[PDB]
């Protein structure tokens, strides 16, 4: 051989054989020269990592430490699928869902449901970021994480399928819950709110540490124990992948932060801005859900549960 | 009663989308508006394919697995040495620098556009789309990186692609697309790039490297079949879709087809001359695969649209009379040029010369066997050609102006024009018209020749452009066939 | 027109102002393919027709057979598309030869190799 | 839509492949399953047996004028059966850590463990016989077509036996005091010793056939309805309904297992009413031992109807291949 | 009190186990005492590997799942068209037909001993082993199946290693392990075959396949890496075992050592005329694999035996000295009956003469050289050599007797007894001891040469036992490489 | 001896009873490897050792440059071992050529190709 990897790799980490994931991820993006502005942005070029006020020397500090390269993630999810895929034909053949009294479906339509609009909300969002970010290394983490949330929809939307026999009738309800149900008014309107923000590690910020960051372990840890006292334990295995997915989310989202937050005092006082205006309505966006389930308690666990995880980072929130 | 397969997918989709109470929906969705293109009801959209992400990632990790266990086995079996001939790797520096970064840039346009559509159902279709081109961008680099350890060329592929002058031809095709609204973007890259005048590019690329020994590329190829079924179905889907909503909408269409027609062939010309010239295992010439998949296929297609009241594209004529002299032209503005190339070009065999007589019975032994008999007796001399004069570049489509009149194959096909002042050029009459309906953006080109009398491109002088600015090695990555390191190297693997 | 979300109005990157005092100039000379595109030339406007002629124009075109037989200048002339009759000793701007001006050369009796235009 | 410049080769497929099924491209499961063992000319008579050579069709009293008449419906080559199973056993290792990680086991009351203890974990010695006879099976049976399906199943039974030995783990928290326990029942429990006693009977049976009968049909197909389908239903009852997701496993190995095992049978009784005659013969002196095997069980747990049922269940199954049993 | 790996191993394997109650365990367990092998505890038995079967399935998966992507890749591509010359491929005919065979015989040998032995963890062992051994067999019968469609000499492997004779060499040798008891079986292929001998086999076809662009042969060989590394600590776990549970199996285990070095050293012999003179590119000399894997290699192992009382086999000085000489007088052996082979032999080149001089400074250009001078002249005569008589057969290794006197190398080693009333024929003195001390068994031989003089080759001209007989084509599959419809469909490629 | 679970008792399968009235005889022929072992002949008992000779061995060894000079009938022999003087116009059987015996015959003076024995 003459060389052993390309030359942009090698400028980064040296003429040696190169792993997948760093052939795949570095500097492969488009990043000067472009021909003409975009007609749909008056301040901003093709590919500009102005974009945000977020300002790094090298987004490429940003790096994935579970190195998913396409291959890796499709591969990662095409394992857990299968184990969801199981236990949803074991649910449906035994009639797990059917069973359940009709107190505890309705239970089941109204608080857990309804969140797969909340999932789509994130899929935008994370479409979004990924064709606003510059660098190869946060774009792809931002498709792939848009993708699991559409996943993720789509299993809570079989849940209501399984449900109703396959009929349709039980999303009809779910949905006008979170159209017309005041418990769900406060976080409708918050997913409407950042489906304007400009400013794509805002986004990032509010949907992928802040919303997440309490709402997963609300519902899918917290209000999961709740529901086995509401006799709905065999919900658990359908979401069982909930569970895994976020545990796997925190590597890259933690990544992400402590390279941002890392780089300056100027990033870690914007991120600061950003965490006081919308750390309190994501609280805000739980609270009536929480106090209809598994109680306020559950959503203060998760917030102080969030409060530890932004010190990692040397920021804070209440 | 149970749902249908059709009203299921719909609920594990578009169901979850709602009519927003506290934001504007224009403010949601800011961009659809702009183009003129009028949207009638989002809920006539038909899903192109219904694919749940169980199955997507199912589906797709059962075909990277067998790819990547076929790439380490080609570079374990170091593979590279069963290609026919190392002139074949110069396909391949011309893939990785000029097509693969347009997969990237695929990738970026559709994740975009995925988020700007109101329709649910749309916006799935585009986000699925987006992660296929991010796939088929890593899997490329990934493909292409063995062939990186053993030949010159493929080293720097998305650094030359922002620079070099031949890589604006692709750079500002997809530059162009993407500064364009959303429904102008589907309209270039969905219907015309991947529905229309998809297998231009991938059939001779592919289907080369099956004729070449190339196990990599070939693998690749089969691995992306499913995935472009996907992507010439949401193509058509498109088209059908806008056309039916308004009758309004039918006249911008037929802009975008006749801008997206002619530009997409100007990008095309690149692969013409690939194929033609730089295969060493012949598939069929450029003049067959456009009489097949444009005169043939297209013009079934074009009788399919003519129902909403679309004609066939502008210009498609001086493209089908084009086909007997594109990759002969090309070729021959590479072999001068390619001092400041990252692929090296040489004069063909006498064998693939009477496979040209024969494929090209009306113009080769007329205009371009001449031209080798010339270039070869002065290679032969020690004065073999390189042309050190920068040339004439296109206002719109940024290739040398080296294209000939429909009537008149010795006349260039120049034209020019004077707008507010200034005087700006083109190659014919197809870029022209383009320029005149849009001239703001087209006054706005990065092109390279200007860039360098500019002095932007870090050098006056032109060997400190090629080595300093492009990364183009001189004396490796450069110059004539004959000589090169990698004819060295292979002559030494044989 | 350009349809936008604003005035989608900007400078054009290749006005003369950007090219430090030189113009760009284009020669095309027809059944030369040979050189497969007109010459892109930078170009002092102040230089003589007769300086472009020798300086510029002659050592371009030096590699085709026909060069040295060509008397470029009592050749037929067009500037962007007109008749055009230079004169040797004046300067490219005061007789009309501006930025991104295009000048065809056609030199009678010299018309390429092989019947090909080359 | 990639051109391809293939090749013409001089011939499709192996000689041996050819005579069997044409000149033309073979399966996967053809080329890999097919007179590809060795058939004559022996060199040594074994040390071991005074009545058969090495690769005897003889060891079993059936005779077939063609023993790859059995053929695999699921067409199971070494590539086929492994890729099938790791996706099987990916979900079921996921449902063991799902009940180990929220204490679905641990947490039942210690008389509902004991009863697990008791009625369900010693099935892994059972499993292990079946393992073992199996084994036999494969070494003894001269098509590889019929020694593959035997050899696959024996793994298999081995795989069960872990997933069974690993729910008793899970109750003792990975100590192993669940499973000395469990064998303390299995070795001197008056309900397992009618069990106990027709396994260690089946391991001495010469015939093999006798015994892919007997292990493979008579036993698994009363065994495996009344115990992960009828006791699996009464689990719920006795408050261990969770259980059910660790012996997923075993009903979806079950259901594929009917495939093979009926097309076995219809091909060797359909041969000769000879073969038939026999068959009736070592069902008439075996099911009644598997029945009376069983009787314990049931009776301690789901009752003696669930067992009747599935006599009856093997019952019908055997009267397709025109053979009888004294259930409904 | 948490379980330890080992322990929590055990328990899942085998705990499963139960001492029987309601029948005998020497009915249940009846081959383990015929042998004379004592087993004092079979709780000694370390597990050589630790895999839970869905562990097993899980990464078995995974290799197949990759073999077959690239199968499959190499067929659509046509792979075979890549190879350094079609010279080659017969390294592949005798690979099919000799070898192959001999995996299948170990899937159906080891299903027997996972079921005869009373202890559950080396049932388990041999278990996994004859799975292992089944897949071997299936994946090479589809790693051959692309070069049957455009080569000769690979289409009826199973039905000419029942019949063709030198193929009576690699099916006796498995015959005799098959009909011994099951220690013998396991001292034979476990610790004989699978551990000490494993690379002489392994090494050369696997190499040599990557040195001449192979890569189906190459990518099965990568896939079979981590089974043989069980299979080798099966092979280790069990002579410690054996020879740590009594001291009276040392004796027995010494006889087993020595009788199954010697066999396994006239089966290897093949493998040496392979790698030596099949292979157009060289990897190395049988001289230097057999200095390195056996010398080197096997004499470090036998150092660690000697705490045990076992010393390195009989007669490994005479097999040390033949490496000189083997490879040349097989392929000699070959040459002269290749009308009777489903594979071709020819004159090696120029270039590989020089090779084997370097190699073999001591014996090349002395013996063997002036012998291709020799025969290159009568085939440019138009008398190309063809021995139109039959051999004497070895009585145990069945192979002809060609081999020669340690420092006599133009003198065979031929040796012979009488045995009750009968005379009969030995290689060497290797194969006459083994002869001596169980007659009753090597007396029933099919000795190919003999039967064919019986009538019991289904013909008595030998065109007819070649032709319909073993099934070989007669001008297809046999006779000269030059010439051969294989050369010519290569030089067409 | 062999250790079986039986009486482990076979017939030679090569015992004379099973060649039809013939007989296997094997003749090894001293540094002449041009031949790589003894030849294995199919014989009848009374054919005459002159016959043996001129009929079988003869021709057998026709392929090798010093055939054509060997006097085998007067040569050095050997029968199992054995200093052996034959007899031309015996019959095997009569002069003690069993089944599967061996003869060595050693032509003095004609001892191969190249110092080789070959
Ligand atoms: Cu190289
Ligand atoms: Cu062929
Ligand atoms: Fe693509
Ligand atoms: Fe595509
Ligand atoms: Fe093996
Ligand atoms: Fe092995
Ligand atoms: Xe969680
Ligand atoms: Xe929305
Ligand atoms: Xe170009
Ligand atoms: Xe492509
Ligand atoms: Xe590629
Ligand atoms: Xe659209
Ligand atoms: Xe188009
Ligand atoms: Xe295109
Ligand atoms: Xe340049
Ligand atoms: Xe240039
Ligand atoms: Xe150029
Ligand atoms: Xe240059
Ligand atoms: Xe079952
Ligand atoms: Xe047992
Ligand atoms: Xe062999
Ligand atoms: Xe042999
Ligand atoms: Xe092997
Ligand atoms: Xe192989
Ligand atoms: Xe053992
Ligand atoms: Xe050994
Ligand atoms: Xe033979
Ligand atoms: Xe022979
Ligand atoms: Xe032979
Ligand atoms: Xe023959
Ligand atoms: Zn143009
Ligand atoms: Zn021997």
């Amino acid at each position: 051989p003459i060389r052993h990897t390309y030359g942009h790799i090698a400028r980064r980490f040296g003429d040696k054989p190169a792993t997948r994931y760093q052939e795949a991820s570095y500097d492969i993006e488009a990043k000067t020269n472009f021909h003409y502005r975009p007609q749909w942005d008056s301040e901003h070029t093709l590919n500009d990592p102005t974009r945000t006020a977020i300002r790094m020397e090298d987004w490429c500090a940003v790096s994935d430490p579970r190195q998913f390269y396409y291959g890796a993630y499709v591969g990662n999810r095409a394992k857990m699928q299968e184990s969801a895929e199981t236990s949803f034909g074991f649910c449906e053949k035994r009639n797990l869902l059917t069973r359940l009294s009709e107190e505890t479906q309705k239970q089941l339509l109204r608080l857990l449901v309804p969140l797969r609009h909340v999932e789509l909300g994130a899929n935008m969002n994370n479409a979004k970021i990924a064709g606003d970010a510059t660098a190869t290394t946060v774009s792809q983490m931002h498709i792939y994480t848009g993708m699991d949330r559409l996943g993720i929809g789509q299993y809570l939307s079989r849940i209501a399928l399984m449900i109703d026999g396959s009929t349709g009738a039980a999303l009809d309800e779910s949905k006008a819950y979170w159209m017309d149900d005041e418990m769900w008014q406060p976080m409708r309107k918050l997913v409407e709110d950042t489906l304007v923000v400009d400013d794509w590690f805002e986004l990032t910020l509010v949907q992928n540490i802040l919303i997440d960051g309490m709402m997963y372990p609300l519902v899918y840890d917290k209000m999961d124990q709740w529901f086995e006292s509401q006799g709905a334990e065999d919900v658990s295995m359908l979401t069982e992948f909930m569970r895994d997915w976020y545990k796997e989310s925190l590597r890259w989202t933690n990544a992400m932060m402590k390279a941002v937050a890392g780089e300056s005092e100027t990033n870690r006082e914007l991120l600061q801005k950003w965490i006081d205006h919308w750390e309190p309505q994501a609280y805000e966006a739980l609270k009536p859900l929480a106090e209809a389930s598994v109680g306020i308690d559950g959503l203060n666990e998760a917030r102080a549960e969030l409060s530890a995880r932004l010190k990692k980072f040397e920021l804070q929130s209440r | 009663k149970k749902l249908n397969l059709k009203d299921k997918y719909q609920y594990l989709t578009r169901d979850m989308a709602w009519e927003p109470t506290y934001q504007d929906k224009k403010d949601i969705f800011p961009e659809e508006d702009f183009e003129g293109i009028k949207i009638t009801d989002w809920s006539q959209w038909e899903d192109p394919f219904r694919l749940t992400m169980d199955a997507y990632w199912k589906y797709q990790a059962e075909k990277e697995k067998k790819l990547y266990a076929i790439f380490d086995a080609f570079a374990q079996n170091n593979g590279h040495q069963n290609i026919s001939d190392a002139r074949y790797v110069n396909a391949l520096k011309l893939f990785i620098s000029g097509i693969s970064p347009l997969e990237h840039a695929a990738f970026q346009g559709y994740s975009k556009v995925g988020r700007q559509f109101s329709g649910a159902g749309a916006r799935v279709a585009c986000q699925m789309q987006a992660i296929d081109e991010l796939r088929h961008s890593q899997t490329q680099q990934h493909a292409m990186s063995h062939y990186n350890k053993h030949f010159n060329g493929l080293h720097d592929g998305p650094h030359m692609h922002d620079r070099v002058w031949y890589l604006s031809v692709p750079k500002s095709f997809f530059d162009d697309a993407r500064s364009a609204g959303p429904f102008e973007f589907l309209t270039a890259i969905s219907f015309s790039f991947e529905y229309v005048l998809t297998n231009l590019l991938f059939v001779p690329f592919m289907s080369g490297a099956a004729y070449n020994g190339d196990m990599a590329t070939v693998t690749f190829g089969f691995s992306a079949q499913s995935d472009e079924a996907r992507h010439m179905t949401l193509g058509l889907e498109v088209i059908k879709f806008i056309l039916e909503q308004h009758e309004d909408n039918v006249p911008i269409v037929q802009r975008w087809i006749d801008k997206w027609f002619w530009r997409g062939f100007r990008l095309l010309s690149l692969v013409s001359m690939m194929m033609d010239y730089m295969l060493p295992n012949k598939v069929m010439s450029w003049s067959e695969a456009w009489e097949v998949y444009y005169e043939q296929n297209g013009g079934a297609l074009f009788k399919d649209l003519e129902r909403y009241g679309i004609r066939p594209p502008k210009y498609q004529d001086v493209a089908n009379d084009a086909k007997h002299h594109l990759s002969h032209q090309l070729w021959t503005t590479f072999y001068q040029y390619c001092q400041a190339t990252n692929f090296h070009t040489w004069i063909p065999e006498k064998e693939e010369m009477d496979w040209m007589s024969e494929k090209y019975p009306d113009t080769f032994d007329k205009y371009y066997r001449p031209r080798y008999e010339y270039l070869a007796k002065e290679a032969a001399a020690g004065r073999r050609f390189y042309n050190n004069t920068l040339p004439q570049l296109c206002q719109v489509c940024q290739i040398p102006t080296i294209f000939t009149e429909k009537d008149a194959p010795t006349m260039l096909s120049h034209r020019q024009i004077e707008h507010e002042g200034e005087r700006y050029h083109f190659c014919s009459d197809g870029c022209c018209d383009i320029f005149k309906h849009e001239p703001e953006k087209y006054i706005q080109a990065w092109l390279p020749v200007h860039q360098i009398y500019q002095g932007n491109c870090e050098g006056g002088d032109l060997e400190t452009v090629v080595q300093k600015y492009y990364h183009i090695n001189i004396g490796e990555d450069n110059f004539d066939y004959v000589g090169s390191p990698d004819q060295k190297h292979w002559l030494s693997i044989k | 027109s350009v349809n936008a979300l604003y005035d989608y109005k900007f400078e054009p990157k290749d006005k003369v102002e950007n090219f430090h005092g030189m113009q760009l100039l284009y020669v095309y000379w027809p059944d030369h393919l040979l050189f497969c595109a007109p010459f892109a030339l930078l170009v002092q406007p102040g230089m003589t027709f007769s300086a472009l002629v020798d300086e510029i124009l002659k050592p371009a075109t030096a590699a085709h057979p026909d060069s040295a037989k060509a008397d470029f200048l009592n050749a037929e002339w067009l500037l962007n598309d007109e008749p055009f009759t230079p004169k040797a000793d004046a300067s490219l701007k005061e007789q009309g030869i501006d930025h991104k001006s295009m000048l065809t050369v056609t030199t009678p009796g010299l018309k390429g190799m092989a019947n090909a235009g080359y």
